């Protein structure tokens, strides 16, 4: 292998990954997000925040530096970021070690003007030797094995649907769903709320609750169900009438508790509520009568596939795309998930075999992104990715 | 004996350097730093006892 | 990283099963200066 | 390879540093000597430095290489470490003079490690240990751990190490320190004492550090039973003192307390952090002032336990007389505890478990050291094959 050894770091929308190449996990995990506390002044990193939010005090507030797009959009603050990564996480100057960052697959038109407030903040600024930028849907992709997959990433600012064939990235196919993680937190807040009394500015606050108790919440509670869940309901009635009336146990009436901290209260949902939150994810017109069936998940993997078939038989790229499914993400380990997301897939293409494939350890999907940047900065020649060199910068400067 | 000399004697060949290395396909833009192998042409003592607990 | 993780799991292991004998044998010499100590003076 | 009598082992740490030169093979011992962690460093005009023991001729500069656990000083540090392993080689060649044969001949080298050390500071110490010292076989031991094999090796536990300016939180999983969960608080055995001053402000600093390790001096959760109790200071003079004896702990206890929650509540498997919940092992100084640790673990159980809160509780009782099954919660921890300590090494029980990180290393230093396999630490092959970037290809 090549004597050298990379930064590698992941923006995400909700989380930043950071480490060197030469380990299996990273040194650090922190929020894409800081408080500006008032002079200004800026706080990075997961307890440092946690603390200060804590601390509830006026003029602190949290912004973030990852748009929808999982595209940076405050390239001020992300130079603070990476300069509080490179001084208290790594130690070392970024001038020393090459560097291996991600971007999300995009249909080709931002690519450009990123690509350049890159050049700015690691030349410019930072005076990084060189760089290699990796698509994350991609690398997640080359990091498992497959030069073709179909790349379903449930993140926080929602589902990222990426067709791959063999090793290149089909742009128009590339679909982004809207609600994911962050979606999950706002309908888990908005439907407690009453139980917990509580029913930007107050951006400080939000952002504590989502990264405490309502994290907890969903790793425990929630669970997709398996089918579209009104219809669950429906048999699930019918059935329990029968063993009713048949002598003279409907599942989801089992009940779940979670201890809430801050009250010292129980707060019990009964197995069909839990069930309801992701249901939003599948069937999100169900909160607002302003969203279409299509813009839930099933129809949009769907339309992406379709996509794709479009190139540039189709019931070949149909046939590649499922037979190398990828779920990744966060929000995709929610209990349950793979099977509806599979089951969704299953029946808006049944003439084919669904095979997919996932990281089943806990830790690795929900830093899979930078998993597979680590992969792609392991790889044994420097020919197999574009590396960015302060001359490149230099001749697009050009005119 | 001379603290050196002590090093020297026990224990019984190669140096590396941390500096900048220019990788090639001939020689790719870039710089970084990196261990290197060189070629071949690249005090005191304290008294135990006192640290000894007692 | 599956054989990094393994050679881990496997040296920890290891370890307990150390502990273990360590134990027996501290256990074994522990009883002999007691059985000395119980029956004789001084 | 390997001569049990040529295993040295190094625990360097902010205020000293422990060391030891061979394993007793019947027993463990704890360490014996302790070095303070500091050398002397004089400017010879043209920019070059030098490094001695003593203040030469009051010319040398007092460094202190490692601060709040981190390395701060590189060089003087490493310079540190020549002055050790030096004088360990002098000491024992005189003694026996056929030494270079014997005992001195192949010195393997365990360094146990600091979680905020550098790559940097990591290879440059690799490459200052094969380069000048001229060893060959060196382990970099994680402190974490060390605690972890000390402790009946665990696969799953957190380690609580409180030093005196700070204290680290460290997650072990599946034998592994998580770096992204590990952590610092700025507070340690200090806040006793500045605690103290508040609460005894006609005292001074060596009268309140003299009560602090006094045989008085305890955290509660029979010397309870007095309102008041004595005890004698540095220069042997009596000080009474009323209800702060039972006091100063509180502060610190605290703040680590909502730290490991933070902490382990962000370990992803549920199921690995149910078992680093039920192994919290506690270290340093500190935690040997009389009730800490069990003080410590009554307020991560008062601050942390999943179960049902008491009216709740008290109310589903009164309905029931008109038997309460348990509440059943999706959360853990609804099991916390302190990991279990060995009693089989006789020596170590003796002086208690503030420093049993060091017992790690002699337990893991005989393991490697004396077979064959050469999977954990750095040999001379294999630095002259891949330098100090040879030192992660044996991590843990």
């Amino acid at each position: 292998t090549l004597n050298r050894k990379c930064v590698v770091i992941h923006n995400g929308s909700h989380r930043t990954v950071a480490g060197f190449s030469n380990v299996e996990l990273p040194q650090c995990i922190i929020p894409s997000s800081y408080i500006k506390r008032t002079e200004a002044e800026f706080i990075f990193g997961t307890y440092n925040m946690i603390d200060a939010a804590a601390e509830k005090r006026n003029g602190d507030e949290v912004y973030t530096l990852v748009d929808s797009q999982g595209l940076p959009y405050n390239w001020d603050a992300l130079e603070m970021q990476w300069r509080y990564l490179y001084d208290t996480q790594l130690k070392v100057s970024p001038e020393e070690l090459p560097l291996v960052i991600t971007m999300p697959a995009t249909n080709g038109k931002p690519d450009m003007a990123i690509l350049e407030r890159y050049y700015e903040l690691a030349f410019d600024k930072l005076n990084v030797p060189v760089f290699q930028i990796v698509i994350e849907p991609l690398a997640i992709a080359l990091s498992m094995g497959k030069s073709s997959a179909f790349v379903i990433d449930i993140g926080a600012s929602g589902c990222n649907v990426t067709p791959i064939i063999d090793g290149i990235v089909v742009k128009n196919a590339v679909v982004r769903s809207k609600f994911g993680g962050d979606f999950l937190d706002f309908q888990v807040h908005e439907r407690l709320a009453p139980l917990i009394k509580e029913e930007q500015k107050r951006s400080t606050d939000v952002w504590y609750e989502a990264s405490t108790w309502i994290q907890q919440f969903k790793s425990t509670m929630l669970q997709v169900s398996e089918k579209d869940l009104f219809e669950l309901e429906r048999y699930y009635k019918e059935q329990a009438d029968i063993y009713a009336k048949q002598q003279e146990n409907n599942p989801l009436v089992q009940k779940k508790n979670f201890l809430f901290k801050p009250l010292n209260k129980t707060l019990t949902l009964d197995l069909k509520e839990c069930y309801q939150f992701a249901e939003y994810l599948f069937k999100p017109q169900l909160i607002s009568d302003k969203f279409s069936p299509e813009d839930g998940l099933g129809p949009l993997m769907a339309k992406s596939v379709k996509k794709a078939g479009a190139s540039i038989s189709p019931e070949q790229v149909y046939s590649l795309l499922l037979t190398n499914v990828i779920i990744t993400g966060s929000t995709s380990l929610i209990e349950g998930m793979e099977q509806r997301i599979i089951k969704e897939l299953s029946i808006r293409f049944p003439q084919y075999k669904l095979t997919t494939f996932a990281n089943q350890v806990m830790m690795d999907r929900k830093i899979q992104g930078w998993l597979g940047a680590l992969t792609m900065a392991n790889l044994p020649s420097w020919s197999l990715g574009k590396w960015y060199s302060k001359e490149d910068y230099e001749t697009l400067k050009r005119d | 004996m001379d603290p050196q000399t002590l090093i020297t004697k026990a224990n019984k060949k190669e140096s590396w350097r941390y500096d900048w290395y220019q990788p090639s396909k001939e020689k790719y833009p870039f710089r970084y730093k990196t261990w290197l192998r060189n070629q071949e042409d690249e005090e005191d003592i304290l008294d135990l006892k006192e640290f000894d607990r007692r | 990283q599956w054989s990094r993780q393994e050679r881990c799991f496997q040296f920890g292991r290891l370890g307990a099963s150390l502990h273990n004998q360590m134990e027996k044998d501290e256990q074994k010499r522990i009883e002999r200066t007691a059985k000395q100590r119980l029956a004789a003076l001084k | 390879p390997f001569r049990q009598d040529s295993i040295l082992i190094i625990y360097p740490r902010s205020q000293t540093t422990l060391v030891q030169f061979g394993l007793n093979e019947e027993t463990f011992t704890v360490p014996e000597l302790e070095i303070p962690t500091q050398i002397y460093r004089t400017t010879r005009q043209d920019g070059s430095y030098t490094y001695h023991s003593t203040n030469k001729d009051n010319k040398a500069e007092l460094i202190k290489p490692i601060q709040n656990g981190e390395i701060i000083d590189i060089s003087a540090f490493t310079q540190f470490l020549r002055l050790i392993f030096v004088s360990i080689l002098s000491d024992r060649a005189n003694k026996n003079q056929d030494a270079f044969e014997a005992e001195l001949s192949n010195i393997p080298l365990l360094l146990i490690t600091h979680h905020s050390w550098s790559q940097s500071d990591l290879e440059i110490i690799t490459q200052y240990v094969f380069e000048s010292l001229e060893i060959n076989n060196l382990i970099q031991l994680p402190a974490s751990l060390a605690a972890t094999y000390s402790m009946i090796s665990l696969q799953n536990c957190c380690i609580i190490d409180v030093g005196t300016h700070h204290t680290d939180i460290i997650p072990i999983v599946d034998y592994a320190q998580l770096d992204h969960l590990v952590s610092s608080i700025p507070m340690g055995g200090q806040s006793i004492n500045d605690s103290l001053k508040k609460l005894l402000p006609q005292w001074d600093d060596d009268q309140i550090e003299s009560l602090k390790k006094s045989p008085i001096f305890e955290v509660l959760s029979k010397n309870s039973d007095l309102e008041f109790n004595t005890f004698w200071d540095e220069k042997g003079n009596e000080i009474k003192v009323g209800k702060q004896r039972f006091q100063g702990c509180n502060n610190l206890i605290k703040n680590i307390s909502n730290r490991v929650g933070l902490t382990l509540d962000n370990i992803d498997d549920i199921n690995k952090a149910k078992a680093v919940w039920e192994n919290i092992i506690i270290v340093g100084g500190t935690t040997s002032i009389s009730g800490f640790k069990e003080a410590l673990l009554g307020q991560l159980l008062k601050d942390h336990l999943i179960i049902e809160p008491e009216e709740e509780k008290s109310k589903r009782e009164e309905e029931a007389k008109s038997f309460v099954p348990t509440i059943e919660y999706v959360q853990c921890p609804t099991v916390i505890k302190l990991a279990k300590y060995p009693d089989y090494f006789p020596e170590w029980k003796k002086s208690g478990y503030s420093e049993i990180i060091f017992l790690g290393a002699q337990i893991v230093s005989k393991q490697i050291f004396t077979h064959p396999k050469d999977t954990f630490y750095i040999t001379r092959e294999k630095y002259n094959m891949k330098g100090p970037a040879a030192l992660w290809d044996v991590q843990f």
